């Protein structure tokens, strides 16, 4: 039922706001666990996250219809944010291929500040210039009521939030299927017999992975096409995906809970 | 080899011929010196942000 | 004023500083330095390839910088801390006193230090002909006393397929270094032995391999994969 | 023959220890029992210095206690200005295996060496103005462990090759060679008055030689392990050591023998570096558990920790006056505490 | 001071028996992990066997297996290597060497020749 949907996107969004601004106080706070890359280029996401899913709790609680331009300010917020997710995603990828399958002459000078300029550049770009060519694609008169601040043009919606997050789906798939083919090359060495044989930490890892390159987006494909199941198991793990992020790279790492105590 | 054995013997020698005070004397020695530099100590005692180069 | 002229002075010679060292920075990343080490000095470091050797050699566009030890002591306890930061330990082993066995020793001393525990091995096994000539020939057996009881493994590939007898001597070496190797450390550190019979020229690319390998390991760690 | 001389031998060992034992009337602890501790004294990071890329071997602080060197895996010797966090003289060096760093009393040399067996001094202030190798010293078959600036023109080394060797700048040349060592000499430490060394090696003894002719007037044996760091107390009668075996030790000239260890049972970690504080009151010791521990030297008990690296320490000292103590680690940070 | 006094050992007929005692001074036993080493006459240092604190962790070289035991008494602060099948081609001087760090699993130099944390040695020789 949309009422059932309704709640379960609610409770979604507050644990993955709850859990994701623990994980970003997390990792400011203490700098011992944010050395290398990926500690960053997660921190950035995480914000990104935790950003996306505040404005669409707060576009979905108000009500403003009688004020165009407050609307259209909050469907270009959500816009922009929704890009920089699937854009830090994207990115967290292409440091994936960057570390995995070219392994050499991978350094270059500022690399967060490059790769934070690209993720939260090209959606800015795309959402001034979508404004730019109107300002009312983003007025009213996914939208879960039938009034809420959203893309209205039914046109930039694919060409900036479908084909763009197509993109991006098509670099993490990519990405995720030649981590797991290298992993499981390590996994089938045999050095001297029964090797690497399967623990609790590698299914831990590997969800980690799904939930980080956002796998689980795959979902809205047979969800838009209608399959009420895969709807509601779209907007289950798509709507938490911050609070998998928090078990699986806060609360699963050893030394986070450590710095903790 | 034998070389290396008169060398070590005569260091021994050597060594043992020097003389020492009381262990207690060069004791109190030590704890005299800590006590009389004791003030001149900025990590003994805290210093206040004024006059610390560190602020 | 005088504070501020130098401390502006200071300043400016700082942003010169931090710029030759940003660009010293981007030489040093791209440089994967390796310990080459030896059992001693019988086994043929030098054709592999005072106080350090220095060896620069570009492989596919990948500089790599070889360390070998000259004009040092015996004792390596202390001096050999200062290589747990580099990409790889080259282990050259003379597979030809029980030479072998204290080239096991000290790769078990290796594997097993404290702050070498992070440091990956390319353990390459030399003098491949003169075991085959010695197996064939009527010490190996008196030595290693297992040596009876072990049998040739599924996965020989016994490409050059010389005898029967040597590929099983020298997978029985391999297999005593693996067991070291398997036993001590699971996760942090991995192994990589290779047979040379020191006349080939596929030496640095087995060491490429190994080394790219070795990076992929370090990164994939990052996201607790492995 | 060669029995006999070694019965000789353990003959005079036997009475000197009997020499020691009757020399030991009451311990250091019984005399200072009734001074009052120190009172947990708690010290933060003041300063962060980050401009290294591989671990940091070694730091010396300057004689103004306002300039600080440090030597790095990099290849690199910096000269940190510690009141405005600053840097100058990044010297890039020959060697990039550099171990020791040394800073001149007078502020104009710079001394550095390492696997490489040789001591690079350079110039600090030049007509051109720009840091070059003043000179070369490589009369060593082993590695350079440590160094210490004499009187700017004489250079106390010691090597792996389990020999101090005391140098003349101006010619280059060895002066004085220091043997007696069997294990190689892990550090040194000179004397107040410039008068004596102290020298600690991979063996469990450390002994005291004075530069003049170099005989070896003294050899202290308490420890059980390698002697990895090595420092004179400030008024000059005694001498703090560090080894592996997770013991500080405080041995004493004119008694030749121990006063007191300084130890815990839940410390499993040899000792990289130790050092006193202006007064002496304080023992700073760093450990290969990331943590610095600061002790009372007078009662041997814990009075401070300084837990503010990822890495092993390796290195660290404190400032001619007392200001500040300077911390270096495997992490390529600096950290300057007060 | 660290000190390890070897004791044992004269002229066995082959196939004899020997027994070996070291006894340690200076540190404590129990921390550290004992190797036996020895040195043929010409040959230059070679390991023998080792055993780890508390034992448990014993190993031999493989010429030596199947004959010398090595073991350790830490309330003792002693250490014994029994030989009961001797052969001629073993004469050499034995040595009690103490690996160089307590509470390690690995240790450094025990064969390399002028190291410090090694005893005197016994002359063994197996002859007719
Ligand atoms: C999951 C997602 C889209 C991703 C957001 O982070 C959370 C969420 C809000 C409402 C959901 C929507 C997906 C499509 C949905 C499920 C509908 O068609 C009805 C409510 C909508």
């Amino acid at each position: 039922q949309m009422m059932a949907l309704t709640f379960i996107t609610y409770i979604g969004c507050g644990l993955s706001s709850i859990f994701l601004s623990v994980t970003l106080v997390t990792y400011i706070a203490f700098e011992k666990i944010r050395r290398d890359y990926p500690s960053k280029i997660l921190i950035q996401l995480c914000a990104a996250l935790l950003l996306l899913n505040l404005i669409f709790l707060l576009d979905s609680w108000i009500a403003l219809y009688n004020t165009r331009g407050f609307c259209i300010a909050v469907a270009v917020f959500l816009h922009y944010f929704l890009l920089v997710s699937f854009t830090w995603m994207g990115l967290e990828a292409f440091h994936m291929y960057l570390a995995l399958v070219k392994v050499f002459n991978t350094y270059i000078r500022k690399y967060i500040l490059k790769f934070c300029i690209v993720g939260w550049g090209i959606p800015a770009v795309v959402v001034s210039i979508v404004l730019t060519i109107s300002p009312d694609n983003y007025g009213i008169g996914n939208g879960t009521p039938d009034d809420f601040c959203w893309i209205n043009s039914n046109v930039v919606f694919y060409i900036t939030v479908v084909g763009y997050f197509c993109v991006i789906f098509l670099l993490n798939v990519s990405m995720f299927i030649v981590v797991l083919v290298q992993l499981c090359r390590i996994k089938k060495k045999k050095q001297l017999g029964a090797q690497r044989k399967t623990s609790i930490q590698d299914l831990r890892s590997i969800a980690g992975l799904t939930f980080l390159l956002g796998i689980t987006w795959g979902f809205a494909f047979f969800a838009w096409g209608v399959n009420v199941t895969f709807m509601y198991l779209f907007a289950i793990f798509n709507t938490l995906q911050g609070f998998f992020i928090f078990i699986f790279y806060c609360a699963a790492k050893e030394n986070v809970r450590k710095q903790w105590r | 080899s034998i070389a290396q054995a008169r060398k070590l013997v005569e260091q021994l020698k050597m060594e043992a011929n020097i003389d020492r005070i009381k262990v207690s004397k060069a004791a109190a020695d030590l704890m005299a010196y800590c006590e009389a530099h004791a003030k001149e100590d900025p990590l003994l005692t805290p210093v206040p942000a004024s006059e610390n180069p560190f602020r | 004023e005088d504070q501020r002229n130098e401390e502006k002075a200071q300043r400016e010679a700082n942003k010169k500083i931090e710029k030759q060292l940003q660009k010293d920075k981007q030489v040093y990343r791209a440089t994967h330095r390796l310990l080459l080490l030896g059992a001693g000095e019988s086994g043929k470091n030098t054709i592999v390839k005072s106080g350090i050797f220095e060896t620069k050699f570009q492989v596919d566009k990948v500089n790599f910088h070889m360390f070998d030890v000259g004009a040092q002591r015996d004792e390596r306890r202390k001096w050999i801390q200062c290589f747990n930061d580099v990409t790889a330990i080259i282990f050259v082993v003379a597979s030809s006193t029980n030479r072998l066995q204290a080239a096991l020793k000290l790769f078990d001393s290796i594997w097993n230090n404290k702050w070498l525990r992070d440091t990956s091995v390319i353990l390459f096994l030399n003098k491949q002909d003169l075991l085959a000539e010695k197996v064939l020939a009527g010490k190996i057996e008196d030595y290693f006393p297992e040596f009876a009881r072990y049998t040739t493994p599924e996965d020989a590939t016994p490409e050059p397929g010389e005898d029967p007898r040597v590929t099983r001597a020298k997978y029985f070496i391999r297999d005593e270094f693996l067991r070291i190797s398997t036993a001590s450390g699971d996760g942090r550190h991995y192994c990589y032995p290779h047979f040379t019979c020191a006349v080939d020229t596929e030496n640095i690319r087995r060491v490429f391999n190994d080394c790219r390998d070795i990076i992929q390991r370090m990164h994939l760690r990052q996201y607790e994969l492995l | 023959e060669l029995d006999q001389l070694r019965q000789e031998a353990e003959q005079l060992k036997n009475q000197i220890r009997d020499a020691r034992k009757a020399c030991a009337d009451a311990t250091l602890s019984q005399i200072t029992n009734n001074i009052d501790p120190v009172g947990r004294i708690q010290m933060r990071t003041r300063r962060t210095l980050r401009g290294h890329l591989a671990k940091i071997y070694a730091m010396h602080w300057g004689t103004d206690s306002r300039l600080l060197v440090s030597a790095s895996q990099d290849g690199k010797l910096i000269i940190w200005d510690s009141y405005t966090t600053n840097k100058v003289h990044a010297i890039p060096l020959r060697s990039s295996w550099v171990m020791t760093c040394a800073y001149a009393p007078s502020g104009n040399y710079v001394a550095c060496g390492g696997l490489d067996n040789i001591c690079s001094i350079y110039n600090l202030k030049t007509r051109e103005g720009n840091v070059r190798v003043s000179r070369e010293l490589a009369g060593h078959t082993g590695y350079l462990s440590c160094c210490r600036f004499l009187d700017d023109n004489q250079i106390v080394t010691s090597s792996g090759d389990t020999t101090c060797a005391l140098w003349d700048i101006e010619t280059g040349q060895q002066t004085t060679t220091f043997t007696g060592h069997t294990g190689d000499v892990m550090s040194l430490s000179l004397a107040p008055d410039t008068r004596l060394f102290v020298s600690g090696a991979c063996d469990a003894s450390a002994k005291l030689w004075d530069v003049r002719e170099g005989m070896c007037r003294q050899t202290f044996t308490g420890h059980e392990s390698d002697i990895n760091a090595i420092c004179f107390f400030p008024n000059g009668n005694a001498f703090a050591t560090g080894s592996d075996d997770a013991t500080c030790r405080l041995f004493d000239l004119r008694a030749d023998q121990e006063l007191m260890t300084y130890s815990h049972d839940n410390i499993i970690c040899g000792i990289t570096s130790v050092s006193f504080s202006k007064s002496g009151r304080l023992l700073l010791a760093g450990y290969d558990d990331f943590n610095c521990n600061v002790w009372d030297a007078l009662k041997a008990d814990r009075a401070g920790v300084l837990a503010g690296h990822d890495n092993r320490v390796s290195c660290l000292g404190v400032t001619d006056d007392g200001m500040a103590v300077a911390t270096g680690s495997w992490d390529s940070f600096l950290k300057i505490w007060n | 001071q660290v000190q390890l006094q070897e004791s044992g050992g004269g002229l066995v007929q082959p196939g004899g028996s020997l027994r070996l005692s070291c006894a340690a001074s200076g540190f404590t036993f129990s921390n550290y992990k004992m190797n036996w080493v020895r040195q043929a006459p010409g040959k230059g240092l070679e390991w023998v066997s080792d055993i780890s604190q508390s034992g448990a962790s014993i190993s031999y070289t493989g010429s030596v297996k199947g004959r010398f035991t090595i073991s350790r008494d830490n309330a003792k602060n002693t250490l014994y290597l029994q030989m009961n099948s001797l052969k001629p081609e073993d004469t050499a001087v034995y040595y009690c060497a103490r690996c160089p760090a307590p509470f390690t699993r690995d240790c450094f130099d025990v064969t390399s020749t002028t190291y410090a944390y090694r005893g005197q040695g016994t002359q063994v020789t197996v002859s007719s």
